[PDB]
């Protein structure tokens, strides 16, 4: 039974871009705080850079007919063409929108395309057309259906353009497709079991000790080392880790025993890795290859049989349970064991290790959305701050 | 009326303001006499 | 049967001439005084 796209579940709105005569898909992103433009990010090239999904989520408010929202404008469904939809930024909570104002990079007529605090007004509103010729107004939305969309305001095409130096979305009257590929759906999510996409802690078997960088010392090259620390530091922004998946669609499914997946710390942005030495350090964005940034979470410390099970598209089965579950993570290609050095604020350090230490048992504990997005908002703070500093410097 | 308010302006976004006012600047080369006595006639058909 | 030409005419941006196109297009003054010059030019004008 095909599924059919719906609200309150998280989507990303995907674009096919033609450079070197070759299709590379992007997601529309945007970033909260800072700028309100939108831009493209990658997501053909997920093996060699991780794609940030979590500025290409969006959640799907409402679905209102023409007639309604004209009527309300003057004042759990289902998506059928011809309806406008509100779309809200999953991270910023703010809605997508045609601004109103324009670069004018290419033509006069076309406007940029942002996110609005305020929902009242035509602009947040997207209105979904059938981009197929085999859908008609009224039909319902389907998941693997390519769409149109035309915002209510500036009855404008979202437009990715070529013209461009740079890929960019804009509103314009040439229209381009856009698949939207579905993230996770909130109704068929189960309350304490881990789901990609989550800013999580890694606990240690006491509960003591959490997974964490050095303190901040103004250093990254310093930062860049991952040990255990116990006491504020549980409770502090330094350990806390994204669980992203390797799949662009259904990233959010509930996560299952033997699924690779990359760590990515919050604060500092860089992806948990293993260099040749066998120790973890921290390496960049560009360079995170699958390679050395995946992980994969076990039931049991000893070499089961972990197999192979073709994956699904849908939630799935919660077979991690924040806190009740005990975890054991290895590399996927080198099979080696997190485990710390036996040797001890303990400051002890975490290594690579092919038979691993017996108390090797990290359990999961979640973190809360506020703390989540205040980190999130500390290193775009970070990132842009040590700019200004730098060409003040210069 | 919503409709009528959006058309004027994209309207005005297809046609700035500053062009139409330059065309307007624009001037005319009107007919004179020549050294004969005729005035000379500038075809319209060929020009502003 | 205005709204619906000028959505039509809009959809379809080539049909506002080279100059008002607006991928690079000089603009309507431009287009003005390039008329004249070419107007002006017997070369550009008839088919010589």
């Amino acid at each position: 039974e095909i599924q059919f796209l719906r609200t309150d579940d998280e989507v990303v709105l995907q674009c096919t871009a033609t450079i070197h005569k070759e299709q590379q898909k992007l997601c529309l992103a945007a970033e909260g705080f800072g700028n309100r433009l939108c831009f493209l990010e990658s997501t053909s090239n997920s093996k060699n850079v991780p794609p940030d999904l979590s500025i290409c989520t969006f959640v799907l408010e409402q679905s209102l007919s023409v007639r309604a929202l004209q009527e309300m404008l003057a004042n759990h469904r289902t998506l059928l063409y011809g309806h406008a939809i509100l779309l809200r930024h999953s991270y910023s909570g703010m809605y997508l929108c045609c601004l109103s104002t324009s670069r004018s990079s290419t033509d006069k007529l076309a406007f940029d395309v942002g996110l609005q605090e305020d929902t009242t007004g035509e602009a947040c509103w997207w209105t979904i057309h059938p981009a197929s010729k085999q859908r008609s107004e009224g039909e319902k939305v389907r998941v693997g259906d390519d769409l149109i969309l035309v915002s209510v305001s500036s009855e404008r095409y979202l437009h990715l353009s070529y013209g461009n130096g740079s890929l960019h979305v804009d509103a314009a009257f040439q229209q381009t497709l856009w698949s939207v590929a579905p993230i996770s759906s909130g109704s068929e999510a189960a309350q304490g079991y881990l789901i990609g996409g989550d800013v999580l802690r890694l606990l240690h078997g006491h509960m003591d000790e959490c997974l964490t960088v050095p303190s901040g010392e103004h250093g990254e090259e310093q930062r860049r080392t991952v040990h255990y620390e116990g006491g504020a530091v549980s409770v502090h922004a330094r350990s806390l880790w994204r669980l992203e998946t390797l799949r662009v669609a259904w990233s959010g499914s509930h996560i299952r025993w033997g699924q690779p997946f990359r760590l990515r710390h919050v604060t500092t942005g860089k992806y948990l890795s293993l260099m040749e030495d066998k120790n973890l350090l921290l390496m960049d964005k560009e360079k995170a290859d699958v390679k050395s940034t995946a992980f994969t979470f076990r039931s049991s410390k000893e070499k089961l049989d972990v197999g192979v099970r073709k994956e699904v598209d849908g939630m799935g089965t919660s077979e991690i349970k924040y806190g009740d579950s005990v975890c054991y993570i290895q590399h996927v290609d080198t099979g080696l064991w997190l485990t710390y050095q036996s040797v001890d604020s303990i400051q002890r350090k975490a290594i690579m290790h092919h038979e691993g230490h017996m108390d090797d048992g990290i359990s999961l504990s979640r973190s809360q959305h506020e703390e989540s997005r205040t980190a999130r908002v500390i290193r775009s703070t970070v990132f842009l701050f040590n700019r200004f500093i730098r060409g003040l410097d210069a | 009326k919503g409709e009528a308010i959006r058309i004027r302006s994209i309207l005005r976004s297809l046609i700035p303001l500053g062009d139409l006012v330059g065309v307007i600047s624009i001037a005319f080369q009107m007919p004179t006499i020549a050294k004969d006595g005729n005035v000379v006639e500038p075809d319209m058909s060929a020009g502003f | 049967n205005a709204n619906v030409v000028v959505r039509l005419l809009i959809r379809r941006p080539e049909c506002f001439g080279p100059a008002l196109r607006g991928e690079g297009g000089n603009g309507l003054l431009a287009a003005m005084e390039e008329a004249i010059k070419i107007a002006e030019d017997p070369s550009r004008d008839g088919p010589s």
